[PDB]
Formats: structure tokens, C-alpha cells, sequence
């Protein structure tokens, strides 16, 4: 019940290296828990990609961060 | 982008399963492969292959007429292979086929004209079979190409050193492959490399932690190409069973010391160490009541350890120890306390992220290696194959 | 004949789906294993307390 | 002259046919050069009226050249008819199917995927929610080109993802028993853009003119234009 | 149509075989159930000896 609001709230976090590993670990552990996001609407998924897309940038983020 | 183009409207696996009848009809078929951008479009067409026995059937004419529209288009891409068995709706032209005899029995058997079906029982200059370039040109040909970015490049069909390259691409998986060691440390084994590898059965909590790591795969019945065994012998040198953890994007396999047999011949348990010591990451089920130290298993690799310290009251403490060069990628300050019922999830996924970090670090110290991200490994293979063809063609002019 | 052909095609697809389920679906009847896990864990708690 | 070339290219012996592509293409190219032109695909295998006359003449040059090349590509390697006919099993699969059309250069690629219409009629129709999954691998791709239509009924050989899709819950016992006993993206069936992207998608292009153009599927006009 | 009937009876037998197998997929768990039993037995024996 906290997830639909939670994923939105994580988008408000600025993309910094100190946050890259926790956010991506959270999203990757969440992805492997299908019973949690079974009722995700489009806004929730859009939040997920909004959190993880900034971390796909090797010009700013470590290669492990980018691969993850 | 290739993944998005692959999964936006589908959830089909990254590896085709050619049907028994497809193999029968396309065995020894006429095949050609094109680079079309960073994709290998392969078309194969049927050479007949004695279809008369499959269908149980002018006698020398209607079967070859029926088969030569059957084809397979297989697109190898950075993210996987897609293929469709194909069958032309275009009949052979009565005005332009061979002028010896043109019976209408093809139309008489129109319902069988696509008798390739998903499941079947198949048995108790003059070269036949349409050129795969018919399917290719009909699908892909147009004037005014992007001169070098988009223009199709036929892989030299004659030189085996390129079929070898495509076979290498098929051996590069369409999913990241992770091999994770899992060790049991009993009482007093906190510093004994030999005792750790010599364990044949762990605590009950350890066994329940094993049962959650993924599906049990009986190695004897697992195909190495399809189910990632990481190096374990199919024939049982390394035990009847092991656990593996599958996803569309990745396959992780657990090399579990206790499941590997201990033979009297194997003194230092090198039959086990050959797997556990060559893995980047080990989940150490530290039942020794004493701080396990990284590097206790002396071998190279073993960059990160996921130390599972079982606590009282059905819970565990999971932490990471890593080599001083890996410490920039892996956070050793992790002390994730997790209950037993979710421990084989948390330690498993920590092992995955530790392994990804380790595979990336290994590339930094070993740049020439196949890239850890198997999608990028496929893409770099496709790029390198395309550039190699350009060089060899240039050397041929 | 056409009905038989259609039935054979759909049956072939059904069989392929059976094959992919058979090679990918997990084992059923997990309650016995759940109860064994619970009983073993309880008795282990008892013996470990002792 | 183009009728003569087409006649001979289509009727001359198939082995020689590829070797005439470069000669015909070089001749056509030389004609255009008197007023990315090459496209030799064998490598892959008042005075205002005068101005309009010249502009249309150059365009006619290219239309003749492009139709000759399309004929050559169509017939260099086969002598199949320029019209396809969907087999009875093809109609059983794709009748009422899910279809899209793309203008990919000067050709219309069309993909039609199998909604389980025929499967429903077979079973005589919970099973109804799964009968489209039972045949969603079958499709038809149909390339409309200046010189004809080519199409292949195609069956996807890839198993559905046991992780990220519904297979493990398909009612196969009921489905099998039903169709044996019978006698005689919420939309069902996969998006045809799956087949199109798996065949034709490229992450980069030389010019924006290379891109496929999707025909607006909700418009009567473009559907009538294809028809 | 004789060929279609022959392929149909063959695939009917194959479908029945797949159906029977999926009636008893539960047996695949015994491989790890034996591990659990062995570990429980070893724990009990070790604690009883202790």
C-alpha cells in the first residue's frame, strides 16, 4: 500500500552517486517481488523509470551504476 | 533500444525453439545471413529433405512444389534471437517455372501447403531450394539505402571463419550469466579452507536457505547451452542437483559446496574449488560463530563474499566483504538483517549485485574479455563482425 | 478434412504449450513440504533450546 | 524497353539471372547520369512548361529505374506469382486478425497476427480468455511493392517467457479436452508491431527518409488507399 | 485425410502423455525434500549426541 506513493517519492531524490546503488538495488529487488507491483498503474511504472534512467549515464555515474 | 523493440509488445523468450518438423524440413537447407545494421538476419529455406515421408504421400513434382516456399527467418540481435517458420502464399508461376510439367496438384493440397505445425512425429547450379535472398530481398530491398549505416552486408557464406563467428554469437547468451558460490562454515571452520570445502551437509537452517535460492536443477537433465550451469559437469562430477535462478534478463547458478560430492581421490577438494574458487562471489553461510574473513578460500577471483551469519530466533545477518579494489563498487558496511523465510531472497540478490559489480571490475582489469553485460557482448560481437567484413572486403579489392 | 487439419494445428500448439509448461513449471502440492519445514523448524527450536 | 527487360529477366534461366542485375543496373544508372543512385543489390546477394517537362522527366527516370530494380529483386531468385493467396489454414489463423501496415521506403510492409477467432470456432466457444494465447505465434507479413505482393504465413518459434508471461496458468487440460471433444494490449493476440520491429527495427538511420512510416490504422482514408 | 487422422491419433497419444505427466509434476520436490530430511536428521543426531 505504500508502494504507489513510494515510487513517486523516490523520483524526487536527486540523481547522485551516494544514492545510485540504494535506489537501483531497491528497484531491482522490487522488480523481483511481482506480488507488490501487481496493481501498479502507468504513473507508478513511469516513476520507476524516472528513478533509474538518470543512473544510465556513464558521463556522470560509475560503470557499475550504469550497468545496474 | 533493442530490448525495448523486443519486449514492448511481447514477452517471448530470447531463444527460439525450432520445432521438430521445422528441423526436419529445414535440415540441410539453403541458408544465408545478412548484417542489417547491428542485426544478423538469417534466412534458411527448405531443400525438401524427403518431405514425402513426413506427409506419408506427377509423383516427383508436387512435393518439391509444396516445400520450396517454406523458410525460417532468424534475426540475431544484441538482446536475443527471434525466428518464424515461414511459408509463402505466392504459388509458383505457371508461366515461368520449369516447363517440363505444371500440374495444379499444389492447389489441390493447399491445406497441407503450410503443414509445418508446432508439434509432430516426423519418422517411424542445379541445387534445389529457393535462394534465401528471395525472402531477404522481398522483405528488406529498397533503393537509396543509408550507404554504410543501413546497407545490408551478406556474410561471406563460403568462408567458414564467419560461420564460426556467428556460432560464437549464438554461444554468447542473450542474458547475463552469473555464477555464485555458496559455502557452509561449521563450528571451528572459520579459518579452515579445507574444512569449508569438505562439508557434505549443513545445518537445517542452511538447507532451508538452499531450498529458497531458486529452482533445484538435476544437472544430469540440464542442457548447458539453455540452462546456465556455470561450469558444473552435466554428468554428475559435481552432484545430482544444484540451484539456479532464472529471469529473462539473466540466469544465475549457485555452486553449492555441500551438494558437490567429496571423493576420496580429491584431497584438497579441488573438484569443488575449481568451481567455487573461480566465481566472483560466494554466499558464505557462516555458521561458525566467528567472523569469516575474505580470502580464507585462497584462490584468485573471489572478489566479494556475501556472509550470512545466522542469528537466533529465525533470522540472519547478511553482510559484504570485498577486496580493497572492489570496495569502490561494493558497500561493505551493509548489515542487512533478514528473517530465514526471506534470507534466500536477500542474500541471493545481494550476491547478484555483488557479482555484477565484480564482473564490471574484472572487465576493467581484463579489458579484452567478453563483456559482462551479455547484450553489450553480443552487440560488440556484431559490431566487430561488421567491421571485420569491411576490412576483408577492402583487402579483397 | 479441413476440420481435422484445423484440429491438428490447434492440438499441435496445445502440445507445444504442454512441453514448455512441463520443462518450466514448478512442482505442485507444496503444503506437505511446508508442514515438514514447520515441524522440523519447531523441533529444531526445541532441541536447540535444550 | 522495360517490358522487354522484364520479360527476359523473368523468363531467362534462373542461374544466369543474378549476373544480369549489375548490367541492367549499370545501364539504367548510365541513363540517369545523362540528366544514392546505384542500388546494385547483387552486392547483398512559355519556358515554365519546359521546366516542368524536365522535372517530370527526371522523376520518370527514377520511377522507371525503381520499378525495374523492384522487378529484378522480385524475380532474380524465384518465379513465384506476383499475387499471394492465403491458404485455408492461413484464414483459419488470421481471419479477424490484428493488423498494421508500414510504408518502409516505397513498399508497404503489413503484419497480421492471429487472434484466436478460428480457434474459438473450433472449440465452439474461462477457456475463451486463453484461446488467443493458443495461436498468437502465428502471423502473416505481406509486402506490397511496385511489382507485386509477397506474403508468408509465419509461426513464431520462441517459447512464451515462463517468467514474464502467463503460460504456467494456461488451462491446458481443459483446452486439449475441449478441442478433442469438439466436432464439425488488452486486445487479444500479439501486436503486429512485434514482428515488424523484430524484422525491421534499426536504432540508427542515415537520413530521416529511411524511417518506416506507420499508416494511421484508425483512418478510413489510408485503409482505402491500401485497398 | 488418412494422413491427418494418423497425425491426429499420434498427437492425441502425445497430448495424453503430457497430461498424465502434469498430473504428477509434484514428485520433482523430493530431491530437495531428501536434503531437508538429511539435514534435520544430522541436526537431531548431533544435538542428541551432544
Amino acid at each position: 500500500k505504500a508502494l504507489p506513493v513510494l515510487v513517486v517519492k523516490l523520483t524526487h531524490i536527486s540523481a547522485t552517486a551516494s544514492m545510485a546503488v540504494p535506489l537501483l538495488e531497491f528497484l531491482s529487488t522490487l522488480a523481483r517481488l511481482p506480488h507488490l507491483y501487481r496493481n501498479f498503474a502507468a504513473e507508478q511504472y513511469a516513476s520507476v523509470f524516472a528513478i533509474s534512467l538518470p543512473y544510465t549515464n556513464p558521463s556522470k555515474f560509475n560503470q557499475y551504476i550504469v550497468c545496474l | 533500444l533493442d530490448m525495448m523493440a523486443r519486449y514492448v509488445f511481447s514477452n517471448f523468450t530470447a531463444v527460439p525453439k525450432r520445432s521438430p518438423v521445422g528441423e526436419f524440413l529445414l535440415a540441410g537447407g539453403r541458408t544465408k545471413t545478412w548484417l542489417v545494421g547491428n542485426k544478423l538476419v538469417t534466412v534458411t529455406t527448405s531443400v525438401g529433405t524427403g518431405t514425402r515421408s513426413l506427409l506419408g504421400l506427377n509423383l516427383a513434382a508436387y512435393v518439391p512444389l509444396l516445400t520450396q516456399g517454406w523458410a525460417e527467418i532468424l534475426v540475431r540481435r544484441p538482446t536475443g534471437n527471434t525466428s518464424w517458420l515461414m511459408s509463402l502464399e505466392n504459388p509458383l508461376s505457371p508461366f515461368s517455372s520449369d516447363i517440363n510439367n505444371m500440374p495444379l496438384q499444389e492447389l489441390s493440397n493447399a491445406l497441407m501447403a503450410a503443414e509445418r505445425f508446432k508439434e509432430h512425429r516426423d519418422t517411424a547450379e542445379k541445387v534445389p531450394g529457393i535462394n534465401p535472398s528471395f525472402v531477404f530481398l522481398q522483405l528488406y530491398h529498397s533503393p537509396f539505402f543509408g550507404d554504410e549505416s543501413n546497407k545490408p552486408i551478406l556474410l561471406p557464406n563460403e568462408s567458414q571463419s564467419f560461420e564460426r563467428s556467428v556460432q560464437l554469437l549464438d554461444q554468447i547468451p542473450s542474458y547475463d550469466t552469473h555464477k555464485i558460490a555458496v559455502l557452509y562454515v561449521g563450528e571451528g571452520q572459520s579459518n579452515s579452507e579445507l574444512a569449508i570445502l569438505s562439508n557434505e551437509h549443513g545445518s537445517y537452517r542452511y538447507t532451508e536457505f538452499l531450498t529458497g535460492l531458486g529452482r533445484l536443477i538435476e544437472l544430469k537433465d540440464c542442457q548447458p547451452d539453455k540452462v546456465y550451469l556455470g561450469g558444473l559437469d552435466v554428468c554428475g562430477e559435481d552432484g545430482q542437483f544444484t540451484y539456479c535462478w532464472h529471469d529473462d534478463i539473466m540466469q544465475a547458478v549457485f555452486h553449492i559446496a555441500t551438494l558437490m560430492p567429496t571423493k576420496d581421490v580429491d584431497k584438497h577438494r579441488c573438484d569443488k574449488k575449481r568451481h567455487l574458487g573461480n566465481d566472483f562471489v560466494s554466499i558464505v553461510y557462516n555458521d561458525s560463530g566467528e567472523d569469516f574473513k575474505l580470502g580464507t578460500i585462497k584462490g584468485q577471483f573471489n572478489f566479494v563474499h556475501v556472509i550470512v551469519t545466522p542469528l537466533d530466533y529465525e533470522c540472519n545477518l547478511v553482510s559484504l566483504q570485498c577486496r580493497k579494489d572492489m570496495e569502490g563498487l561494493v558497500d561493505t558496511s551493509v548489515a542487512k538483517i533478514v528473517s530465514d523465510r526471506n534470507l534466500p531472497f536477500v542474500a541471493r540478490q545481494m550476491a547478484l549485485h555483488a557479482n555484477m559489480a565484480s564482473q564490471v571490475h574484472h572487465s576493467r582489469s581484463n579489458p579484452t574479455d567478453i563483456y559482462p553485460s551479455k547484450w553489450i557482448a553480443r552487440l560488440r560481437h556484431i559490431k566487430r563482425l561488421r567491421q571485420r567484413i569491411c576490412e576483408e572486403a577492402a583487402y579483397s579489392n | 478434412m479441413e476440420f481435422l487439419n484445423r484440429q491438428l494445428l490447434v492440438l499441435g500448439e496445445v502440445n507445444e504449450l504442454y512441453l514448455e509448461q512441463l520443462q518450466n513449471k514448478h512442482s505442485d502440492t507444496t503444503k506437505e513440504v511446508e508442514m515438514m519445514k514447520a515441524a522440523y523448524r519447531k523441533e529444531l527450536e526445541k532441541n536447540r533450546s535444550h | 524497353a522495360h517490358h522487354v527487360i522484364a520479360m527476359w529477366f523473368i523468363r531467362c534461366r534462373l542461374p544466369f539471372r543474378k549476373d544480369f542485375v549489375p548490367f541492367i543496373t549499370k545501364g539504367l544508372r548510365s541513363n540517369v547520369l545523362l540528366s544514392p543512385e546505384k542500388d546494385s543489390f547483387r552486392a547483398r546477394s512559355d519556358e515554365n512548361s519546359v521546366a516542368q517537362a524536365d522535372d517530370s522527366l527526371k522523376n520518370l527516370h527514377l520511377e522507371l529505374t525503381e520499378t525495374c530494380l523492384d522487378m529484378m529483386a522480385r524475380y532474380v531468385f524465384s518465379n513465384f506469382t506476383a499475387v499471394p493467396k492465403r491458404s485455408p489454414v492461413g484464414e483459419f489463423l488470421l481471419a479477424g486478425g490484428r493488423t498494421k501496415t508500414w510504408l518502409v521506403g516505397n513498399k508497404l510492409v503489413t503484419v497480421t497476427t492471429s487472434v484466436g477467432t478460428g480457434t474459438r470456432s473450433l472449440l465452439g466457444l474461462n477457456l475463451a480468455a486463453y484461446v488467443p494465447l493458443l495461436t498468437q505465434g502465428w502471423a502473416e507479413i505481406l509486402v506490397r511493392r511496385p511489382t507485386g505482393n509477397t506474403s508468408w504465413l509465419m509461426s513464431l518459434e520462441n517459447p512464451l517467457s515462463p517468467f514474464s508471461s502467463d503460460i504456467n496458468n494456461m488451462p491446458l487440460q481443459e483446452l486439449s479436452n475441449a478441442l478433442m471433444a469438439a466436432e464439425r494490449e488488452k486486445v487479444p493476440g500479439i501486436n503486429p508491431s512485434f514482428v515488424f520491429l523484430q524484422l525491421y527495427h534499426s536504432p540508427f538511420f542515415g537520413d530521416e527518409s529511411n524511417k518506416p512510416i506507420l499508416l494511421p490504422n484508425e483512418s478510413q482514408s489510408f485503409e482505402r488507399s491500401v485497398q
